[PDB]
């Protein structure tokens, strides 16, 4: 089965970002992204073995 | 996140995998209602199966 | 105390001697701090019923860092001066002379030739040098080392002791990164119409703590605190350049930072 | 858990707490008690009575009102810490005299 | 990866001996150079989770990015005009070949455990150069090595046989490779105990396309790679913070780059403005605009120079007549008053005085680290040398690497023995004996001059043994060894 997630951004956004933090922001989110699905699958068997 | 060390992984280089498991049994017919199983963790019994 | 930084205990203990022996001089009846360079004093001035030290502490935490922020300025400046063309070969020319280091050749070398004990003791501090020399890989680094020091204007180390049996465990040190340490000194004492006294200082130095990424600077942060530790546990050295006053040690390149730029 | 920075690190607290925990065995053992020795209690010296269990900085109020303790997390970075303080003007001292009659 | 399992079990043996001794009571993590900084409690080892995902990322996208953009500059240089000779130059000055002659050699003359130990390790240093192909590439690498700082190979195994596992090794890409270490040991307030680092890289493929336009699919890759796997050799020039290892032409990007635009900035003006540049002008107001257009176009398409020099050979397009001494061209004046006309534009002048260009070319040499003598005994040649002998001694590692590397994995030394035995078992590399010559010959000159001085006063004043030894600078035993020579050519 599968899992997967995209980014929702734009250049105002990084351009702001730029200036304030001085992010490019592409990684970040996918960075993000991927942190995310990692710990959801984590989640995932952990609750697996809870329910079971 | 406590990724795999809980768990199996068998991961592997393709989709949609299989996995085969083998049972003893007797009573002259491993595919039955009322067959039963020559070994099991939680009761390998039958005292009485090769005797009386 | 309770010594929680359990690190330098052995340490310690060498400074409190010396310290003690300080304690112990016919030094006073001074008015003068007794120094020249290195370590950056300040008045913190106790052991006395005005508790003065109290705005010498205040000052260096609330003016936290100065001192640091412009050794960074001027080592990053260093650096950056060492990167164009033509100061590169002067740096290099000079390291190189100061250590020449060529097949089958001598390297420094501790030359025993004034009286001692026993030509035994001779012996074994030829060998503890020559283990000096390999815990600094000077044979492949000494170059590298003395760039540093040349150039950021001062080298130092974190000598490194068991410290179960520490006269005994005794392990190679780890060459510190430069804008990582500031070396103080404090006034504790005081007298009629201030302090005339010895003034031991304890000479102690401080690390702060720093972790930058791609950063080229601490863009965000460093690394929070700073951990005081004893001067016996550092090795340090620097070139005798200062700034028209103080502590403010530059490095040799600095003279030529105006027309570098 | 309610910060996910990180776990308490150090304590302020009053007289009696700091009492308790020099005079108990704070490690793991069937039980324990007696003189206080286990940090320093007195303020006279320091507000570090020193490092509790090696995981909390404990430190004293001497102006405690009544009688209590708190707990709370500070990480490496500054911040990362709840709450901080920025100076901007700091211990800047003021100087002169009033010209009427001179005094400073 | 099970692939390199054999490596890691070394990896792990070394790092267990960190942890065995009291490596503690240490800030400031005990590191040179090289791997770039992570910090984590025991994880799970099976493979690079999150902790290493973040870690490689991080070394990655801001990291492995920008390394990217430096390297392929180094490339750019490299690749350009001038400065590359002067990197062949420092190339070749490392790297020589001779008629029957060695190649780079171990030398040794250190004590050893025994002379057989000795010629095993001549045969596995053999085996090492050929594995490298020094004697057709060792040019290759160490060029390339010079030019990016760093150069990596994949280290090879059985391992079921894994004494006789070395093979010729794979070079691996800049631009593919990155260092990582991490620390995996905790106290308070900051960890300062035995930081074993363990220092691994990662490798991988991913987006391989820049000056050659690649294609490829979309895949995860950020291969790990135990530090016993790889040999591997770097430069001592690192930037202002963190471990970023610069080229060695890092110096020469400022001057490479504004010599460069500076050049084409001359070649520009020489151009533009070269050929000859007229507007033609006319007064259409009050017109309609295809009316207007006609006063323009009988002037426009009717005075056009058509004659054209052919860059392409020697002659000029539609050029018959011949040539006219004279160029016939015209406006009318509808109105009552001179307002049509043509005007000129500048052309391209002779302006230089190309000087900028000599002072910037000579900077620039200097930036690349040579002598001036490049367009007897001297500062710069010596100070060269100098310099070529701390390349090598860095790029050496190539060879000490897979050495001590087959030599432990069949087992013919122990570690113990190769951390006692060196202490600088150097490989000595070939060197130009032409020059070589010339420098002794110099040395031998100045000798004799000196001896030939002290003479008239050597039976009375200064003895034979002290002009030997301090102007020939003859050791006692070459003394000795040339009086009994001496004694023996008589008689």
């Amino acid at each position: 089965k599968s899992r997967q997630l995209k980014a929702a951004y734009s250049i105002e956004l990084a351009q702001d970002l730029r200036a304030v933090h001085g992010m490019d922001a592409d990684a970040e989110l996918s960075g993000i992204l991927a942190t995310e699905i990692m710990l959801e699958i984590n989640r995932e068997v952990v609750d697996w073995i809870n329910y079971s | 996140l406590i990724a795999f060390d809980i768990c199996g992984v068998q991961p592997m280089n393709s989709p949609t995998g299989q996995v085969f498991a083998l049972r003893a049994v007797y009573g002259k017919d491993p595919v039955a209602a009322g067959a039963k199983e020559a070994f099991h963790p939680m009761y390998g019994p039958d005292a009485m199966f090769s005797g009386q | 105390k309770f010594n929680v930084l359990s690190l330098f205990a052995p340490w310690a203990k060498m400074d409190e001697r010396n310290f003690k022996d300080q304690e112990k001089e016919d030094l006073v009846s001074i008015t003068a701090p007794k120094l020249d360079d290195g370590a950056r004093e300040f008045e913190v001035s106790s052991n006395e019923a005005a508790s003065p030290y109290n705005a010498a502490f205040q000052t260096i935490f609330g003016s936290y860092e100065p001192g640091m922020k412009t050794t960074r300025e001027l080592i990053d400046t260093y650096r950056n001066l060492m990167n164009n063309y033509e100061v590169d070969n002067a740096v290099s020319e000079i390291v190189s002379d100061a250590i020449v280091y060529e097949d089958d050749t001598e390297v420094v070398a501790l030359n025993l030739d004034k009286s001692k004990f026993s030509p035994k003791i001779k012996n074994m501090m030829l060998d503890e040098f020559s283990d000096v020399l390999n815990h600094l890989s000077f044979q492949r680094k000494g170059s590298d080392h003395f760039r540093r020091w040349y150039v950021d204007s001062r080298i130092f180390f974190h000598k490194i002791i068991d410290p179960k049996r520490p006269k005994e465990g005794i392990k190679e040190l780890r060459r510190l990164d430069p804008r990582q340490v500031q070396y103080v000194r404090e006034i504790i004492t005081e007298t009629e119409a201030g302090t005339k006294i010895v003034k031991g200082y304890k000479e102690y130095f401080i690390y702060d703590t720093a972790h930058e990424s791609y950063a080229c600077d601490g863009r965000m942060y460093e690394a929070g605190t700073k951990i005081k530790i004893p001067k016996a546990a550092v090795v340090y050295a620097h070139s005798g350049l200062v700034d028209c006053c103080g502590k403010n040690i530059i490095g040799y390149l600095h003279r030529a930072v105006k027309p570098a730029n | 858990r309610q910060t996910g920075r990180g776990e308490g690190n150090f304590i302020i607290a009053s007289r009696n707490v700091v009492n308790v925990l020099a005079s108990v065995d704070t490690g793991i053992s069937y039980a324990a008690q007696g003189l206080a020795t286990g940090f320093s209690t007195d303020t006279t010296k320091s507000v570090f009575a020193g490092v509790l269990g090696g995981k909390y900085r404990v430190y004293i109020d001497q102006y405690a009102k009544q009688d209590y303790f708190t707990v709370g997390y500070k990480g490496p970075n500054e911040m990362d810490a709840g709450i901080y303080y920025a100076p901007y003007v700091a211990l800047t001292p003021l100087r002169g005299s009033d010209p009427k009659n001179f005094q400073p | 990866l099970s692939l390199f399992a054999p490596w890691a079990k070394m990896d792990e043996r070394n790092f267990k001996d960190q942890e065995k001794e009291d490596l503690v009571s240490i800030t400031a993590p005990k590191l040179d150079d090289g791997a770039r900084e992570f910090e984590v409690s025991s994880n799970e080892a099976a493979s690079p989770y999150n902790a290493a995902f973040q870690t490689i990322f991080g070394s990655y996208e801001p990291g492995m990015k920008t390394t990217r953009e430096l390297i392929d500059t180094y490339r750019n240089l490299m690749n350009n005009y001038e400065v590359d000779n002067a990197v062949s130059e420092i190339v070749s000055d490392a790297i020589v070949y001779e008629d029957d002659t060695e190649v780079v050699a171990l030398n040794l003359d250190k004590s050893k455990f025994s002379p057989k130990i000795k010629n095993m390790m001549l045969d596995e240093f053999s085996d090492v150069l050929n594995h490298l192909s020094f004697q057709r590439k060792g040019s290759d690498h160490f060029r390339r090595w010079y030019v990016d700082s760093r150069i990596f190979f994949h280290k090879i195994i059985d391992p079921k046989r894994p004494k006789e596992g070395i093979k010729e090794l794979r070079r691996l890409d800049p631009r593919q490779v990155q260092y990582v270490r991490e620390i995996i040991t905790e106290t308070e307030a900051g960890t300062k105990i035995v930081k074993g680092y363990k220092e691994y890289f990662i490798y991988d493929t991913a987006h391989e396309s820049y000056a050659c336009d690649g294609r490829m699919y979309e895949a995860g890759t950020k291969i790990k790679i135990p530090k016993a796997a790889v040999v591997y050799a770097h430069s001592g020039l690192v930037d202002c913070c963190g471990k970023n290892i610069i080229g060695y032409l890092h110096r020469a990007v400022k001057p490479a780059n504004q010599l460069k635009l500076l050049e084409d900035a001359v070649v520009i003006y020489r151009i533009t403005r070269a050929p000859d540049r007229r507007v033609w002008y006319v007064d259409t107001g009050n017109m309609p605009a295809r009316k207007a257009a006609e006063h323009m176009q009988h002037v426009m398409n009717t005075m056009k120079n058509r004659v054209v020099y052919d860059a392409s050979t020697g002659k000029i397009k539609n050029q018959q007549h011949n040539m006219s001494m004279t160029e016939d061209y015209w406006l009318q004046r509808r109105d009552g008053k001179a307002v049509t006309e043509v005007d000129t534009l500048p052309g391209a002048d002779n302006t230089g005085n190309m000087e900028d260009i000599r002072w910037f070319r000579q900077a620039l040499y200097m930036a690349l680290r040579v002598p001036l003598s490049r367009i007897s005994i001297t500062r710069d040649e010596l100070t060269f040398a100098k310099f070529i002998r701390e390349l090598q001694h860095k790029f050496e590692e190539v060879f000490l690497d897979p050495l001590k590397t087959n030599l432990l994995l069949k087992g013919i030394i122990t570690e113990d023995e190769w951390n006692d035995e060196i202490n600088n078992i150097k490989i000595e590399f070939h060197r130009d004996s032409y020059f070589a010559e010339l420098k002794e010959a110099e040395i031998l000159e100045r000798r004799i001059n000196m001896l030939t001085m002290a003479e008239p006063f050597i039976g009375k004043y200064i003895s034979h043994r002290t002009a030997m030894k301090d102007i020939l600078q003859m050791t006692d035993e070459e003394i000795e060894q040339e009086a009994k020579q001496i004694e023996e050519e008589s008689k």
